């Protein structure tokens, strides 16, 4: 339908006036805020302990006390830091949880977009058109279901191996020269850090199905005639399709130990050569060396939310 | 006008190399437009606009015509530097644009 | 050349807005498995061990 | 895509600006116009282009 662009205009809109991370950048301050956030979250694994987060923003803070033009005092930087905290979680781009902040999806978001305003990671190289001819060459075995098909597929690439292998065997190797290496360890690293992307809008999905779902009972004043659908089942209530079954099957490959316990080392052992000291700085090195588990833990976080919500609706269709 | 000095001395500098690879003998001093174009960028500005800058170009080179320093694009958008600009911009007179200008920028100080 | 052209600074603009509310997921299955074939391919092109 | 070009584009208008800077020093366009390579070695974005 060709109104769906019309409708697209309108969506754009809304999201000018009531989406955070374009709220945010079209402010005065954008620059300073976006900064000094970005130096708050650039060091942390998971989450930040409120007491640390004020006194890194005050240090910060202070880092900026040449920027008199933004009104960053002298006289306490601990009082500014607890009052810009604030500032930001009532823009809902921080949140306060356990005892800790964390950035919201809007914040991640305007990161992204100023960060890769000038210098960021090229996208159009040659090991990513490496990469996607080997996906989509991988996507089309598992697409059909022909026999025959996949037993040519696999006896065609058991002779292209066994022809490199017997290559290999006569010394023909040969590895990356030091550019190749890094561009390849960049798009490597592009590709492992988006993991980590849809985390903070996995745990608003199941808040809104949450939300839904409670709307839904209390706007029925007999809620008997629904609670029966609801309870028939002893499976979790909080059924979001759109992320929550993804982010379940991503759980299916993660509880895969072998693969991580191969990863911890392999990522090591790639930071390891000498063009890696080039590639990335050290920040993206910190971060690709503990993302392995940084991963997990955030992983372990989320199912403790989604578990939490879903002890706590149904702890409320019942007593309905 | 100033804009036009630059071109005028732009298309010297061509003739200059020209005159210089030929012998004076030659008639044919000619330059292609398409040439022009990087040159005038640096000092003009990129409006980010082929057509724009086209225009901008043509028009000056019109403007030259007027005064006989050249001639209109031919089909090959090739223009022929009019031998009258060696007389024009010679020693005596870059001399006192010379001078001229650098006054302009004092006074810009 | 005649023919209008979207610098970068107008397909930055776009991929923001457009990643604001339904953009693919990134965290999935799909591209974790990906990440193991890459750095499968990237570690048996680092060391040069025969 | 739309990158390299403004990359390229860039160069070029520093080089033309160092040779017109230049007003007494032939050996810098001698050595550039000897060179087989293409003048506008934009490393960062031309090379991985290529």
């Amino acid at each position: 339908m060709e109104e769906n662009t019309r409708q697209r205009t309108e969506n754009y809109i809304s999201a000018k006036n009531q989406h955070p991370a374009w709220i945010l950048l079209a402010t005065r301050r954008a620059p300073l805020v976006l900064s000094c956030l970005k130096t708050l979250f650039e060091k942390s694994h998971d989450g930040i302990p409120l007491e640390e987060a004020i006194q890194s923003l005050s240090s910060i803070l202070i880092e900026h006390v040449s920027q008199e033009q933004y009104d960053i005092n002298q006289d306490n930087p601990f009082l500014q830091a607890s009052r810009e905290l604030r500032e930001w979680i009532k823009r809902r781009l921080i949140v306060e949880r356990d005892g800790r902040i964390f950035a919201t999806d809007a914040l991640e978001v305007a990161i992204t977009f100023v960060e890769s305003l000038d210098n960021r990671f090229m996208t159009s190289t040659a090991s990513r058109l490496s990469t996607v001819q080997r996906e989509i060459e991988n996507l089309e075995t598992r697409l059909n279901p022909n026999p025959a098909n996949r037993v040519a597929t696999l006896r065609r690439r058991i002779s292209e191996l066994e022809r490199e292998l017997q290559e290999a065997e006569a010394g023909h190797i040969e590895v990356l020269e030091t550019h190749q290496a890094v561009e390849h360890i960049r798009d490597v690293y592009n590709l492992a850090s988006s993991l980590r992307a849809d985390f903070r809008r996995v745990e608003d999905s199941w808040r809104e199905a949450d939300r839904a779902l409670r709307q839904s009972i209390i706007g029925e004043q007999y809620h008997r005639g629904d609670i029966v659908e609801r309870l028939l089942n002893d499976q979790d209530a909080l059924l979001n399709t759109p992320e929550g079954r993804v982010f379940d099957s991503f759980q299916q490959q993660l509880r895969q130990s072998s693969e991580l316990k191969a990863m911890s080392e392999r990522l090591r052992v790639i930071l390891s050569h000498p063009s890696a000291s080039d590639a990335l700085n050290r920040l993206q090195r910190h971060d690709l060396r503990w993302l392995v588990k940084r991963l997990v833990d955030e992983s372990q976080t989320v199912l403790q939310a989604r578990a939490r919500s879903e002890r706590d609706v149904r702890g409320f269709m019942k007593t309905g | 006008n100033l804009e036009q000095s630059l071109l005028v001395a732009i298309l010297r500098q061509h003739f200059v190399a020209w005159e210089q690879e030929s012998g004076t003998g030659a008639s044919q001093a000619q330059i292609a437009i398409d040439d022009l174009l990087p040159q005038l960028q640096i000092y003009l500005g990129d409006p980010g606009s082929e057509s724009k800058e086209r225009t901008r170009l043509l028009t000056l080179l019109d403007q030259l015509k007027g005064h006989g320093l050249v001639t209109s694009p031919d089909a090959h958008e090739r223009i022929v530097i009019r031998p009258i600009i060696a007389h024009l911009a010679d020693p005596i007179n870059l001399q006192a644009l010379l001078a001229w200008l650098r006054e302009q920028i004092a006074q810009q100080t």
